[PDB]
């Protein structure tokens, strides 16, 4: 489970603490905490108090669980190796298993994603195997652009020349690989110079120094309005002065590139690659862009509504001209009420964002249960941010092992022996103590329209062979989306029937599929019956077996489901025409 | 008084009834019939074989074209389906309507709970009964003394029934109410297939017995305190 | 053109919005907390234009197709690495654009945007200034979720398990139950009928309405529907996203307590003061949901205690018998309860108990099953409310209705000889 | 696993049948007990 | 006393978990000959096809070149014919090689035109032609270990003590006898038929004399293989199979299936081209690893606990010099947990190593996790459907089967919550309940009511038929598939018998994929009520109710045979005697007329009508 | 029956009491996270 | 189609807003609740024909 | 069927006029429950 500002360490304390090492003092957990391979860690001071938090609770609880072997208010212990018991255990131990997993890949994402509390990762003792596969693992895995990669390739470089002052003594160790790069060489093995100086040349100009700035100016900057898209909130610097700088240091864009696959081929490319894995694992700050950038926000991300704030001639152009255009008084009463909303809008632009972060951040300032949060809502951009489905995934993975964590106390723990007889003591009856057999179930209410005799002929014999033409596949798919439209619909109702409002409005939805479905039917039924010039040939008995005669007509008047006046549990109204009417009336 | 006993009488007339309806509707065959084609089902959908017509008049019809003719074949056996499934609930609403006590028990949903859908015969549980073997099909329909003679030596369904196994005031109780068969097996005697009586009324004193010592208990409890506070 | 950049952004790696906090973009927990487009419609004004929930089942719901959905979904990313690869390359731009222009008129993600068809004026100029079709197409925030939910067979089964469901039923009969025995407490009070005696006392004054010369003229321009009377939304009072955001994404904190004590006590985790992980973590988060549910269990005991006044008033040895109590003017109470269901369900056998008498047994006010007692009955009862006829089975009990007479003689008496309504001769 | 082949094997009856698994809700068994289930049973429910 | 009261039902749960044990051994054993058939018949079937396409002579395993450059190594010609490797000596446990094939097939062909037609000018069309060109056949990498006679002995002693236990025991148990000829006559019924265009049978003096020491399945390592250029794949042996146990070493080579579905639908594994490499050894490293690149002694290979977290990366690259496969991932995994001196564990970082958290093969890693809970499912039915299989059919068909059933039985092998119990022992009171069953089998029968199967069947004649059969017997879609010749021309009734031998094998999968879909909640209400009767309705005492109720239902639906089947009475007023009068007068005076009452006063009906005491002239049966 | 309940209130009680840990801020810099 | 609302002149205050109409009541065949016009508090249409 | 028990009488007494054709005894039954079922036909509540 993860939140909107989560901490999911990457540790496993448990195999640590398992085979027996124990951390108490700092600079030993300090040790402990870090990798020391091709990837060199540093997380920020609050995981850091958070982490060794984690292992004074872990080592207190192992030591717990130690001392205790050598329940519930009201659910006792069974005697050991009980089949409930121990598979109470197994339900258990499987559930951590499973959220172990899910935490530690918590953790990775997370930091992976690039986030605050990992704030640093290091490449210290990375051979150049190392640096191609943690390449293309995560910039030739999540880039789409082998241009804008060489891109990156060389706007990095000049943004961490540019700042080489900005970073301790401890970020120092990209500075050798940045200076020894390779340029102007032989054709496909590395850049030239002109691309590294336009790159360099456009972050002395735009005081480029985090990768919220490096993204958005990848974005905008191949584009030819990059002159008002790129247009800084403090402006930037003139050509002519960053010119004569970049000339003394010694634009238009650099097309000529190597291969994508020289960058991570080259066994020259390699230092300029430890700048590539650099930019992306280091200089990643959180640091909102588009207050910056106030133009690269509608491009990059999508734009804002009431930020773009003769509607009666566009909506006369769209009824087209078979509905009689609007006259002279509606087409001013439509024009003054969109421009009313676009008044509106003008007024409730800026508001609503500053309102909508903070609104946001109540439910982040509070050590509170999180309602409103999610995997990724910051009041900044993280270009490197995971979706929400490789979140998702996970998360409810994790969902269902904690219901069946929930579910291992049942089996471990046993409620008194006497109290369970008075349990039994009150025997199971069908007749009267038994939950009724039909459940409001999205299959119950599929069959009782596939318990139809007319659905069932249109679907096998009625609408034509869905396997010989493939618009006979699109029609199939229609039949069965608009059965299970209004099985869902009556699913829905079923379940929320007791509720006054919600009874009413999913008996709307109700409505609607079933009327949906009742037209499909009336036509789809009529072609299968006007396919009947097969047969109104001289053939003209063919004695006993007609189809539409009547192996179709014989299934008599049909019987739609918007009228159907079904109950809450997918049979007919017992209440009476009247009450169900008034039952079923509009939310309106 | 006996308002449950009542009700397990009504449920067991029905039970009765709808198993009867089970091995009726299997010692038979269907036939459906779109175009041309003679689809005869078991009991249990199984085809049984698909048939021309004798003189085939269809044949201008069909010239093989192969399109009409899936076309009616499936049409054909989904009427000897249809056929099937109709009986099933008729054989249901025979049943409800001529039920004096489900009846009195007034609810609509009684006729809706059950369909061809659920009765106990149905198309995917087809061949554990079908392609069973004499004995399995005398042990699983609960006839052990046919099942030990005959041990004493398609979808033949056919084999093991009846017209005695036909008539539901005849049938045993694991098979009466088969959700609950595992239940009633021990109560289900081996020799006959009728009701183990020594099963029966012991398993009812023990409990009795147990029961009683569990009433002398409170009684000398409640007792004790009735001495101990007045 | 957008949904070709659409599609370049779903192709990529990266968040389609970046993460980053959006006004006019929800974050809908059935789609996964998804970055879904939805702009507040100031027609309605203030009202964000989206899907409001209503239930937690359709969170729950939402999950169920996302787990049956995640299989195609690890196809579609197969599928998007190697066209990413091809896309990258690609060193043309304008083909390299053209693949995934192409590729997604093939994945139909042109039909995603889901577009307004409403010819009506009203509703047409509702829509197409704030959502609108250049508003939709133009903005629009596609998952890797949206193709899948094009190409995928079709589910039948929903993310409810036994003991969910089982316990869903007893929430949702209980809670109707319990609404059954309040509007007959009302009836057992006399309050319905207080209503009913309001209603004629109010009508002493409510004038006969003037319903113009050519009626349907009258209710045609009262709908605005003949030629230049065409009518807008009056225009009402635009809150602001602070009221427009909390009426939708509280609805959205009544996703199932499960997923949401979960979520939320896992979230008081890193924030806490001792926060664990791992194992002992787990536990107090299923801790938590244990407590609550039977907490809720309590409290909604309770609520029926209330509601319906039940428990003991008092004490119990009251030197005046156990059951000493006081009934109220119009508030519920135990004994009433037990005494409305010892008034209608005496020593009954079964609901028809008393339909031995004929003009007992035909009465279909609580319903009218009883006296539909074989399948043709009911068989006629459905095609003939499918028709329309009025309910053959429903005619059983004949309710002579009010005559016209009566209604017309009593206004007349209410309101004083109907004065303002003779003719002036 | 490719380290606790061993460390896996856990007492469990080798069945498709849940008959294996038969005991009270005090999880103890008299009949088809293990050695040391049995003895757990006769200690918990003489201690009873 | 408490063993005495757990006596009754408990020794008849034992019979029971005896009983259905035993039925497992007799129906474990003779699915084993239909296997056999199977296995033989479609190795017949190989032999047939092998002289008609043209197979992979070559399947070449090599190491993979450096695919890193030299500091001038340019794009030109870096291919070069020097350092190719054109063999292979081994292959251990964790290491990776690229195995290469020869296919002059004809969509081979039409990949190599388009590639070799432009260069590094890509387009879109040629890059949706190519992806097609790449998709209509597949190539299936094995690598099968070798087995001496020594093995197959003892296996062949292990089957037969089985068969003579089982024909012990059935010789015991007469129920065994008919239950062992149902298995077999089952099978029979269920085998999915191979009539094919029989081969060339084995003559007895041109004998392929294979009784040294045969070739034996433990792993494939790809199985859907995409054409290439360079005509590779670089597969990795995953440490331990999809199995659980280890893979020791062992001498092994490649055979790859080429799969040509311009020739072969449906994947039958008689329709394919098969081939063999060099033989070659496979082997563990590790613990020869640790050693060399440490010097400890050669007794106590595992004295070494923890790893000195500064030469313990050149013990990686030594790894991958030495020639396995390591990688920074895992690495840095194993390095969140450290030593008090901040060493890797050898127990943490060899466990992640020899797991699949990170690196497996493209064969299990293709078939989404998802899937992989679903694969005791998925098999264990295909496992009936193929009755008696080994691992190597199951592995064979693993792909497209589980691809089948999530592409059009989704719902039939999903996991569903209402229809899983996801534990075995505690299920008996955890997952179903006395009052919720009775809804669960309803639930049950109703989604496996819903759902259909797809089944097809072809006389071997030139039309095949395939059915979309429901859990009705009502078909959905027919399919007459006559892709054969035109002078195909069938009669009749032979149409009928290819669309009946269609309906057929619809209507039985269907039956086998619905017995697997409730199999879990049936066994686990039986438990819940054969040892739950302490607590039905009709179990412990009250059985003697639930069992004299049934004995009156008999007896009353025989009368309604007598009296025509109308509301027999409804108060007992049919009867002719009053000691056969089974209700009574249940008012507390008989003689007063006021103390009628089911309540404290005197009710009244519609009208006033005294409702206490139903005078025959209120009341009517109309 | 009466003192598990009590028991429960006091696990959700020690659950949700959920006293506040204090959080450290770092100096910003334009180009590395402090 | 008017509710039971309270108003403060002293008529339309006698009559206290009822609570709505009981969402899952079976009311009778000759009384309604009262909600709309089609659903009065009296229905004075006959079932005859 | 439908309750028409106005109808019913309508046609009984034009029957009874038009002696052709003769009323079969099905015909007889048929009013005459036609009658019977209505006269248990029951009034409304403010009729009651």
């Amino acid at each position: 489970i993860t939140t909107r500002g989560q901490f999911n360490p990457v540790h496993d304390f448990t195999y640590a603490m398992e085979r027996g090492v124990r951390a108490r003092d700092e600079k030993t957990f300090e040790k402990l905490i870090t990798n020391p391979g091709p990837l060199r860690i540093a997380y920020s001071p609050d995981y850091l108090d958070w982490l060794y938090r984690c292992y004074k609770a872990k080592g207190k609880y192992m030591d717990a669980r130690a001392a205790a072997e050598k329940p519930p208010p009201g659910m006792f212990l069974r005697p050991p190796n009980s089949f409930r018991r121990l598979s109470g255990e197994m339900k258990r131990k499987h559930a951590q298993e499973t959220l172990d997993e899910v935490s530690k890949a918590q953790g990775m994402l997370d930091l992976f994603e690039r986030q605050p509390q990992f704030p640093a990762i290091h490449i210290d003792r990375c051979t150049r195997f190392h640096l191609v596969e943690l390449f293309k693992e995560m910039v030739l895995e999540r880039s789409l652009e082998a241009v804008a990669i060489w891109d990156k390739a060389l706007l990095y470089r000049a943004i961490l020349s540019e700042r080489k002052a900005s970073y301790p003594a401890s970020f120092r160790y990209i500075f050798k690989a940045v200076e020894d790069t390779v340029f102007a060489h032989s054709s496909v093995n590395c850049p030239s110079l002109e691309a590294y100086y336009y790159f360099l040349y456009l972050v002395k100009k735009y005081y480029i120094d985090n990768a919220v700035e490096a993204h958005v100016v990848l974005r905008c900057h191949r584009e030819p309005n990059a002159t008002d898209l790129l247009f800084s909130n403090p402006p930037p610097k003139d050509e002519v002065d960053v010119r004569n700088a970049i000339e003394a240091l010694q634009f238009a864009p650099p097309s000529s590139y190597p291969p994508i696959e020289a960058l991570w081929r080259c066994e020259e490319n390699v230092p300029l690659l430890e700048i590539l894995l650099f930019g992306e694992f280091n200089l990643i700050v959180s640091e909102n862009p588009f207050v910056k950038f106030p133009t690269a926000h509608a491009f990059l991300t999508r734009p804002y509504s009431t930020e773009s704030s003769s509607l009666a001639n566009v909506i006369a152009e769209k009824r087209g001209h078979l509905l009689p255009s609007f006259p002279m008084n509606v087409a001013s009463a439509i024009d003054g009420r969109a421009q009313e909303l676009r008044r509106l809008q003008q007024k409730h632009h800026r508001d609503d964002t500053v309102s909508f972060q903070t609104l946001l951040r109540s439910t982040h300032v509070d050590d509170n249960p999180s309602t409103f949060s999610s995997y990724s809502d910051w009041s900044y951009f993280n270009p490197r941010a995971v979706r929400a489905e490789e979140r998702d995934r996970l998360t409810r993975k994790g969902i269902d092992a904690l219901k069946e964590y929930d579910s291992a106390t049942e089996d471990i723990y046993r409620r008194s022996f006497e109290d369970a007889q008075a349990s039994n003591f009150q025997r199971v009856t069908e007749a009267w103590n038994t939950f009724p057999p039909y459940l409001p179930t999205l299959p119950h209410f599929v069959s009782i329209i596939k318990k139809d005799s007319h659905i069932s002929f249109l679907l096998h014999v009625g609408l034509p062979e869905r396997c010989s033409s493939a618009e006979a596949a699109a029609k199939h798919k229609e039949f069965e989306r608009r059965i299970y439209q209004l099985a869902r619909a009556l699913y829905h109702t079923a379940l929320e029937f007791h509720k006054e409002t919600v009874r009413r409005v999913n008996r709307q939805k109700v409505n609607v599929a079933a009327s949906l479905l009742d037209n499909f039917f009336e036509q789809e039924w009529v072609a299968m019956l006007r396919e009947s010039e097969s047969l109104e040939n001289s053939l003209e008995q063919g004695a006993w077996p007609d189809k539409k005669t009547d192996m179709a007509r014989r299934l008599g008047r049909y019987i739609p489901f918007a009228r159907r006046s079904l109950d809450e549990n997918g049979f007919p109204t017992d209440a009476r025409a009247d009450d169900y009417a008034r039952w079923m009336e509009a939310p309106a | 008084s006996f308002r449950y006993t009542n009700g397990l009488v009504g449920a067991l007339k029905h039970r009765m009834m709808l198993e009867s309806s089970h091995r009726e509707l299997v010692r038979r065959r269907f036939t459906g019939h779109c175009r041309g084609v003679e689809v005869v089902c078991s009991g249990y959908g199984t085809v049984l074989a698909v048939r021309l017509v004798d003189k085939t008049v269809w044949e201008p019809f069909y010239r093989l074209d192969f399109e009409r003719i899936a076309e009616s074949i499936k049409a054909a056996l989904w009427d000897a389906t249809r056929k099937i499934r109709s009986a099933k609930e008729a054989a249901l609403n025979r049943s409800l309507s001529h039920n004096q006590q489900l009846r009195a028990q007034a609810h609509l949903e009684h006729w809706y709970d059950e369909d061809a859908n659920t009765l106990q015969p149905l198309a995917f549980e087809a061949l554990k009964h079908e392609a069973a073997t004499p004995w399995m099909q005398f042990v699983q329909f609960g006839k052990y003394k046919h099942a030990a003679a005959v041990m004493h030596s398609e979808g033949p369904c056919v084999t093991a029934l009846d017209e005695k196994d036909v008539d539901p005031t005849s049938i045993p109780i694991g098979s009466v109410h088969p959700l609950f068969l595992p239940a009633l097996i021990q109560f289900e005697s081996r020799v006959d297939n009728s009701l183990n009586d020594d099963a029966i009324r012991q398993e009812q004193r023990r409990e009795m017995s147990r029961d009683e010592q569990l009433f002398w208990e409170r009684v000398e409890l409640i007792r004790k305190g009735q001495v101990a506070t007045i | 053109d957008w949904a070709t950049q659409m599609q370049r952004e779903l192709f990529g790696e990266t968040d389609p919005l970046g993460g980053q906090a959006h006004k006019d973009y929800y974050r809908d927990p059935a789609r996964g907390y998804s970055p879904q487009y939805a702009p507040r419609n100031f027609a309605e004004g203030g009202a964000i234009s989206y899907h409001h929930a209503q239930s937690p089942m359709e969170y729950a719901e939402a999950t169920h197709r996302r787990s049956w959905l995640d299989h195609d979904v690890a196809r579609m990313e197969a599928a998007f690495q190697e066209q990413r690869a091809l896309l990258r390359g690609m060193e043309s731009a304008t083909e390299r654009d053209e693949l995934a222009r192409r590729y997604a008129a093939e994945h139909h993600v042109a039909d995603i945007v889901v577009e307004n068809q409403s010819l009506l004026p009203s509703t047409q100029v509702h829509h197409s200034t704030s959502t609108s079709g250049s508003a939709l197409r133009q903005q629009a925030v596609v998952d890797r979720f949206q193709i899948a939910d094009q190409q995928s067979p079709l589910a039948t089964s929903d993310g409810m398990g036994r003991e969910e469901l089982a316990h869903t039923y007893r929430m949702r009969s209980e809670t109707v139950h319990n609404d059954w025995i309040e509007e007959n407490l009302r009836i057992v009070h006399g309050l319905r009928e207080k209503e009913k005696y309001d209603f004629t006392v109010l009508q002493r004054a409510t004038r006969i309405p003037f319903q113009g010369y050519d009626m349907d003229r009258f209710l045609a321009q009262q709908k605005g529907t003949p030629y230049g009377a065409q009518s807008l939304p009056p225009n009402t009072a635009s809150s602001t996203m602070e009221e427009a955001q909390r009426t939708l994404r509280d609805p959205t904190a009544t996703v199932p307590s499960f997923e949401a004590i979960s979520q939320k006590a896992f979230a008081r985790n890193t924030v806490r003061d001792h926060p664990t992980t791992g194992e002992e973590l787990t536990q107090e988060v299923v801790d938590t949901i244990r407590t609550s549910r039977e907490a809720s269990e309590w409290q909604r005991e309770q609520e029926r205690a209330q509601r319906f006044g039940l428990g003991r008033q008092g004490a119990l040895v009251q030197d005046g018998g156990p059951d000493k109590r006081t009934l109220k003017k119009h508030v519920n109470d135990e004994r009433i309860m037990d005494a409305m269901f010892f008034r209608s369900d005496a020593y009954r056998k079964t609901q028809t108990d008393e339909h031995w008498n004929p003009y007992m047994r035909q009465d279909t006010t609580h319903g009218v099953a009883h006296l539909l007692n074989n399948k043709f009955d009911i068989a006629r009862r459905e095609d003939r409310l499918s028709k329309g006829e009025q309910d053959l089975t429903e005619r059983s009990v004949m309710h002579f209705g009010v005559p016209i007479q009566q209604t017309i003689d009593e206004f007349v008496f209410r309101h004083r000889n109907a004065r303002g309504e003779r003719p002036l001769d | 696993s490719s380290a606790s082949l061993s460390l896996s094997s856990l007492p469990s009856p080798s069945s498709t049948s849940p008959f294996a698994t038969v005991e009270d809700y005090m999880g103890t068994n008299m009949v088809f007990g293990s050695p040391e289930h049995v003895k757990d049973s006769a200690a918990v429910w003489a201690s009873y | 006393m408490v063993y005495a009261v757990q006596r009754p039902l408990l020794f008849s749960a034992a019979n029971l978990a005896k009983a259905e044990d035993l039925i497992r051994g007799v129906v474990k054993n003779v699915a084993r000959p239909f296997g056999e058939r199977r296995r033989a018949k479609l190795k017949q079937l190989r032999a047939n096809h092998r002289r008609l396409a043209t197979p992979v002579q070559g399947v070449v395993v090599s190491a993979v070149v450096s695919d890193l450059l030299e500091s001038g190594a340019d794009v030109s010609e870096a291919k070069k014919a020097e350092k190719m490797q054109e063999s292979v000596t081994f292959w251990p446990l964790g290491a990776r090689r690229v195995v290469s094939y020869d296919w002059p097939t004809p969509h081979f062909d039409a990949l190599k035109r388009r590639v070799a037609a432009a260069g590094s000018a890509v387009t879109a069309q040629s890059t949706k032609e190519i992806q097609e060109i790449k998709r209509n056949a597949f190539v299936e990498v094995s690598l099968w270990r070798r087995v001496t006679a020594e093995e197959t002995k003892q296996r062949r002693d292990a089957v037969e003590e089985e068969t003579r236990r089982v024909a012990d025991v059935v010789r015991t148990i007469p129920p065994l006898a008919q239950v062992q000829q149902y298995a077999t006559s089952l099978y029979q019924r269920i085998e999915d038929a191979a009539p094919f265009p029989a081969a060339t049978d084995n003559n007895a003096k041109s004998e392929q004399e294979d009784d040294e020491s045969s070739w034996e399945f433990v792993v494939m390592l790809d199985d859907r293989v995409v054409l290439n250029a360079n005509q590779a794949a670089e597969l990795y042996l995953p440490y331990t199979d999809a199995s659980g146990v280890p893979i020791p070493q062992g001498e092994c080579r490649v055979r790859v299936r080429g799969f040509d579905v311009d020739v072969n639908p449906t994947l039958n594994p008689a329709f394919c081209s098969e081939a063999f490499s060099t033989p070659f050894q496979v082997f563990d490293a590790i613990p020869q690893l640790v050693q060399q690149f440490f010097g400890t002694a050669k007794p106590s290979v595992a004295e070494v606990s923890d790893i000195p977290s500064s030469k313990f990366i050149q013990f990686c690259a030594f790894l991958r010099e030495a020639g396995l496969d390591v990688p920074v991932q895992c690495e840095f995994e194993a390095g969140q947990v450290l030593n008090a001196e901040g060493d890797v564990f050898m127990e943490y970082f060899l466990n992640l190593l020899r797991s699949d958290r990170f690196h497996r093969s493209c064969a299990q890693a293709g078939l989404t996790e998802m899937q992989r809970v679903i694969e005791s499912s998925c098999r264990a039915h295909w496992e009936v459907h193929h009755p008696g299989a080994n691992e190597a059919e199951w592995a064979e068909a693993r792909r497209r089967v589980l691809d089948r059933a999530m592409e059009k039985e989704r719902e039939w092998w999903f996991p569903n919550e209402m229809l899983d119990v996801t534990n075995m022992s505690p299920g008996s009171n955890h997952g179903l309940r006395l009052p919720m069953y009775p809804a669960t089998v309803r639930y049950g029968r109703e989604l496996c009511t819903l759902l259909a199967a797809e089944g097809q069947f072809d006389n071997n004649s030139g039309l095949s038929a395939t059915c979309a059969v429901n859990g009705t017997g009502a078909a959905e879609s027919i399919t007459f598939s006559t892709g054969d010749h035109i002078s195909s021309t069938f009669s009749m009734e032979e149409a009928l018998a290819v669309a009946k031998g269609a309906l057929r094998n619809a209507h039985d999968r269907q039956n086998t994929l619905a017995a697997f879909r409730l199999g879990p909640l049936s066994k686990h209400s039986q438990v819940l009520l054969f040892c739950g009767i302490n607590a039905t309705e009709f179990g412990g005492k009250y059985a003697r109710t639930y069992t004299y109720a049934f004995e009156k239902a008999k007896k009353e639906l025989a009368e309604t045979f007598v009296s025509g089947r109308v509301v027999p009475g409804v108060d007992e007023d049919e009867l002719l005697r009053v000691s056969d009068k089974e209700g009574v007068d249940r008012f507390a005076s008989s003689t007063h007329p006021e103390q009628r009452k089911t309540q404290f006063v005197p009710r009244v009906g519609p009208g006033g009508a005294p409702i206490e005491d139903p005078t025959a002239d209120q009341k009517t049966q109309w | 029956r009466k003192e598990v309940v009590e028991r429960d209130a006091a696990l959700m009680k020690k659950n949700l009491s959920t006293g506040r840990r204090l959080r450290r801020k770092v100096e910003s810099s334009r180009t590395h996270r402090n | 189609a008017s509710v039971s609302q309270p108003l403060s002149v002293n008529f339309q205050s006698s009559v206290t807003v009822a609570a709505p109409a009981a969402d899952l009541f079976r009311t009778k065949v000759h009384e309604g609740t009262g909600t709309s016009g089609k659903d009065p508090y009296l229905r004075t249409l006959p079932n005859q024909e | 069927e439908c309750r028409q028990f106005d109808r019913c009488d309508a046609i009984w007494q034009e029957l009874v006029d038009r002696r052709w054709p003769r009323a079969s005894t099905l015909t007889a039954e048929l009013y005459l429950r036609s009658i019977v079922d209505h006269s248990y036909t029951p009034t409304s509540g403010p009729l009651q």
